[PDB]
């Protein structure tokens, strides 16, 4: 119900600056644990 | 602590929800008959001595924190003959109202919400021999607990179950120094298809299936004063999950998960008797207990003591009970309190659960 | 009036005070009765109890001899 407006922090103005940190992720078929920020995998092998 | 505990839906109808039951250390399947026999045992509701009876029973979850967040019954059973019975009962766990409210506006119509749980059932007690009774229960399970927002469903899960139960009650037997008198029972209950609280054919809950089985004694005293001996077996009738494996490594659990899961509830009553690789002595552990004593004065002073155990690998749940019943003239009040003796924290710690039964019309005799 | 920001949050939710009296004392506790939450001395709107597991919680309110408790849901 809410209109469409470039401001998204809802502070009445719109930020035109763009200064940020970038981090990145790869997508891969074959990605596994200790690279990629990869933590954990859990294969599920029976899925109904 | 707990080893692998039985998971069934809608626990709440595992709860006991009357206080003379609660006193008497959550057993009523071979107690003397009372308007409260609905969740214990309907057959000895054609054992009633008192035609019509009705009865409000309140438990309170966190008595001082908060209110409204209770289990309330509402039981009203009549026999309309020297042999029938049809009974109605009424369980509702409820939080109270919860408000929802996403704005700091003071003037914001918002959304009240009551999140519950209740079991409607209602049974039919057919009195077989003039010592022997059977009952036929149907209850209707609704489930509403979570609420509705984003990306969740709040639609409520139903089901529904069926009771068999049966009550015998012997005639008042001399001895040597008493003449007192015999009662046995058992129950089935809770058999019905799987609540699915996703409304999905993949995931389903069993019901809480349970059998209860006991049997008591009276002692009576110069023929006003009465001391019943009650002990009860009960034992849930669903299959027991998987534990470290029953054949990568987490494969071998998957597998063992999905075996357990894709069993029917026929199927699982029947399987509840075994499928572990512990043998008798181990299945012994499955059955929780109750014993109770309580004594009775002028058939209007009760005193209620009462030991419920069950095994320290599933549930945990060991405590004492006191209880006190008083009849006025026709109203009864029933107070209990339970001490914990488990390690796991009880919610029904430090609660006096509260029963009220009114009864009217003629009066029968009993034998 | 006491206002509690959106009541099925995840954890992280806010207090609704009118400007009065900052310095209230906060609880939250879990459906066992135990307590989960603390907080004296409170001033700040935003509350982060998202460590703690799902379920429905009770909010006490202490604001001088105010008392007030709510229920809030933790989804
Ligand atoms: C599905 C359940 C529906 C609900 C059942 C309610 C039954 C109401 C009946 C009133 C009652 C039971 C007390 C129950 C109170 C529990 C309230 C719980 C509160 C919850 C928080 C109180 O009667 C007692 O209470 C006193 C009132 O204080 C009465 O005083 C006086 O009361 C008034 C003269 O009676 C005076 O007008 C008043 O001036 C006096 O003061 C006394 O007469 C008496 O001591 C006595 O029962 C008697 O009334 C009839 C009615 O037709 C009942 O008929 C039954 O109805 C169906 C049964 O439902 C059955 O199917 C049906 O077969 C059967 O014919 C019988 O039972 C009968 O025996």
């Amino acid at each position: 119900t809410l209109p469409d407006v470039e401001d998204i922090n809802r502070d009445n103005t719109m930020s035109t600056i763009n200064a940020y940190y970038e981090y990145s992720i790869d997508v891969k078929p074959g990605m596994q644990v200790g690279e990629n920020y990869i933590t954990d995998i859990r294969e599920v092998t029976n899925v109904d | 602590d707990i080893e692998r505990p039985i998971t069934t839906g809608v626990p709440f109808l595992l709860v006991a929800a009357d206080a003379r039951a609660a006193g008497l250390g959550d057993q009523g399947v071979a107690t003397s008959s009372d308007v409260f026999s609905q969740q214990w045992n309907p057959a000895k509701y054609a054992f009633a001595e008192d035609a019509q009876g009705l009865s409000i029973s309140y438990t309170p979850y966190l008595t001082d924190l908060a209110n409204d967040i209770s289990l309330g019954q509402v039981t009203y059973y009549n026999k309309i003959n020297d042999r029938s019975a049809f009974a109605g009962s009424f369980r509702y766990f409820g939080f109270g109202g919860i408000e929802l409210r996403q704005t700091g506006d003071p003037n914001e119509p918002t959304r009240e919400v009551n999140p519950n749980e209740f079991a409607l059932d209602g049974s039919y007690s057919l009195k077989l021999s003039e010592t022997f009774s059977m009952a036929v229960a149907a209850r209707y399970i609704r489930s509403n607990l979570k609420v509705a927002t984003e990306e969740i469903d709040a639609s409520a899960a139903g089901s529904f179950a069926v009771d068999v139960a049966g009550f015998y009650q012997s005639e008042e037997i001399a001895y040597s120094d008493f003449n007192g008198r015999w009662r046995a029972g058992f129950n089935i209950q809770n058999l019905g298809p799987k609540i699915s609280y996703d409304h999905d054919d993949l995931s389903a809950n069993f019901l809480p299936a349970n059998l209860r089985v006991g049997g008591g004694f009276d002692f009576i005293f110069d023929d006003y004063n009465k001391l019943g001996v009650s002990l009860e077996l009960t034992k849930l009738l669903v299959p027991t999950p998987p534990g470290p494996g029953t054949p990568s490594q987490s494969q071998a659990d998957e597998a063992n998960y999905k075996k357990y899961k894709d069993i029917g509830w026929v199927s699982g009553i029947f399987k509840s008797f075994g499928d572990a690789p512990g043998g008798f002595s181990e299945e012994l552990k499955e059955i929780t207990y109750s014993a109770a004593a309580e004594y009775m004065y002028q058939d209007a002073f009760a005193m209620r003591l009462g030991y419920y155990h069950e095994s320290p690998m599933k549930g945990a749940k060991q405590f004492f009970s006191l209880g006190a019943g008083f009849k006025y003239s026709m109203i009864k009040v029933d107070v209990s309190y339970l001490f914990s003796a488990s390690k796991v924290k009880n919610p029904l710690e430090n609660t006096l659960r509260f029963s009220l039964t009114f009864n009217f019309g003629d009066k029968y005799e009993t034998y | 009036e006491i206002v509690i920001f959106p009541n099925p949050s995840d954890g992280n939710f806010n207090i609704g005070l009118n400007n009065f009296n900052f310095p209230y004392s906060l609880e939250i506790f879990s459906f066992t009765g135990q307590k989960v939450f603390e907080k004296q001395n409170a001033s700040d709107s935003i509350i982060s109890v998202s460590y703690l597991p799902s379920g429905i919680y009770i909010v006490k309110i202490e604001k001088d001899s105010k008392t007030t408790i709510k229920k809030i849901i933790i989804n």
